């Protein structure tokens, strides 16, 4: 059959800098009879559909930007992006085209940036919420870096663990940053028994907790 | 411009059957080669089949994984692909996507669809409960999208007119339902002077909510 595989799996690099990126076909992908290489690059950029970019091995779409250069021959393949901007920020697939089509695992290409703390905000339950029984307690940390980080629910001072959904997006394309949300539920019933209400952060951005904070008796 | 929309995905349950629909323009429909392809949520492209240009006779060839389970077709009058699906199971649940393909020379596919969302599950269509986030030199609000079946759900900001500064978090399943979240950051100078409102739609249910956020 023809096996594609691709490496690596992801790796970060910093805006500027060089990216390499290698796709292995168990066959070669060389057309004897019009002497191309039946290798396609596509990037996917995150929460969008795949956009060609390299095609016959080293033919650049027209409106790719230079920096991307598709290179090898029969099995073995790599695409380059020199002078990576944070848009590149994606992952890229190559395709074989020689029997059928077959596409690799792709790799996933983030971009390395500054550390960076987290903006943290903290909302109480909506009524429109309160009203049907629950009560939902939600906090972003927005524009951070690294990924890693840490959030305690605490009510009335007290660590709480049960109850909580976590979510982070996938980097940003312009700041090169990661957000997360965490929202705790709670019955009304007990959301009633309690006062205080907190969102603690931390990140390696500092030694001290982002704290955010509100008291149901100040709704 | 070339265009390519794909319809028809939706929740469906094992051993059920659906079929897609491609509509493209914008170039000679027959005179390409039309591809489908997959994906899983945070899984990689699979090729699915292709269904050849009219100087091939319009022959179709598919992936060992669904050869004698899908079928593809096109409508040449009105350049429309389509994919029927069978006896389908979890492992399908999938974005799909057609792509054009091969003119009988380049080998490319071109152009991609935005595509559609494939659910294969037992469980029933619940609409979203759809919540503003206020608070209690920048200000942060949202919406919280609250337990909903099946994937996927739009949320959009002054009907797409606040797109910087929002950030909306991937829908997360928990007791089989799904919750996303919103945010959007403005001056604080421009809110609550200025209406802000999040629009979320929830196709499978055909849920259409806008939520003003209120001071
Ligand atoms: C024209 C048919 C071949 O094209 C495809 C196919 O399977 O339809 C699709 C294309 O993207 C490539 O994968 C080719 C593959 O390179 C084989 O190409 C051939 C084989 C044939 C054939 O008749 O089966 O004919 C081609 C030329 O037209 C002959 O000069 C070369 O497969
Ligand atoms: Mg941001
Ligand atoms: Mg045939
Ligand atoms: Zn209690």
């Amino acid at each position: 059959d023809i096996v594609m595989s691709q490496s690596p799996s992801s790796l970060a690099v910093s805006a500027g800098e060089k990216v390499t990126m290698s796709c292995k076909s168990s066959q070669s992908l060389l057309n004897s009879r019009t002497r191309k290489n039946y290798l396609a690059w596509y990037q996917q950029k995150p929460g969008q559909s795949p956009k060609l970019l390299i095609y016959w091995a080293s033919t650049r779409e027209s409106g790719v930007p230079d920096r991307f250069t598709g290179s090898g021959s029969g099995t073995d393949f790599t695409l380059t992006i020199t002078s990576v901007q944070a848009e590149d920020l994606a992952v890229y697939y190559c395709k074989q085209s020689y029997n059928l089509r077959t596409f690799g695992g792709g790799t996933k290409l983030e971009i390395k940036r500054a550390d960076a703390a987290p903006t943290v905000s903290i909302f109480p339950p909506s009524s429109e919420q309160l009203t049907s029984g629950g009560a939902s307690v939600v906090c972003f940390l927005n524009n951070f870096y690294p990924k890693d980080i840490n959030v305690k629910w605490k009510i009335d001072g007290s660590e709480r663990q049960n109850g909580v959904l976590n979510s982070w997006t996938d980097q940003d394309s312009k700041d090169s940053t990661y957000s997360m949300s965490s929202t705790l539920t709670l019955t009304k019933d007990e959301y009633e028994r309690h006062n205080s209400y907190t969102c603690e952060a931390t990140h390696k951005t500092s030694t001290s907790p982002i704290v955010k904070s509100f008291n149901r008796n100040e709704c | 411009e070339v265009k390519l929309v794909e319809s028809g995905g939706g929740l469906v349950q094992s051993g059920g059957s659906l079929r897609l629909s491609c509509a493209t323009s914008g170039f000679t429909f027959t005179d390409y080669y039309m591809s489908w392809v997959r994906q899983p949520p945070g899984k990689a492209l699979e090729w699915l089949g292709f269904i050849r240009n009219k100087a091939n006779g319009y022959t179709t060839e598919y992936s060992p994984s669904v050869k004698g389970r899908f079928t593809i077709s096109r409508d040449n009058s009105q350049s429309i692909l389509y994919l029927q699906m069978n006896t389908l199971r979890a492992e399908d649940s999938a974005t799909y996507y057609c792509a054009r393909d091969h003119d009988g020379y380049y080998e490319r596919f071109s152009y991609w669809g935005q595509g559609t969302l494939v659910t294969v599950s037992a469980a029933k269509t619940t609409p979203p409960s759809v919540y503003p986030l206020a608070p209690g030199s920048m200000v942060t609000l949202g919406c919280l999208v609250k337990g909903y079946f099946p994937e996927p759900v739009t949320v959009t900001w002054n009907s797409g007119s606040l797109s910087s500064g929002v950030h909306t978090f991937p829908a997360v399943l928990q007791s089989d339902l799904y919750t996303l979240s919103s945010s959007v950051t403005v001056p604080s100078s421009t809110w609550p002077s200025e209406t802000v409102t999040c629009n979320v739609a929830h196709p499978a249910s055909s849920t259409k909510v806008d939520k003003k956020i209120v001071p």
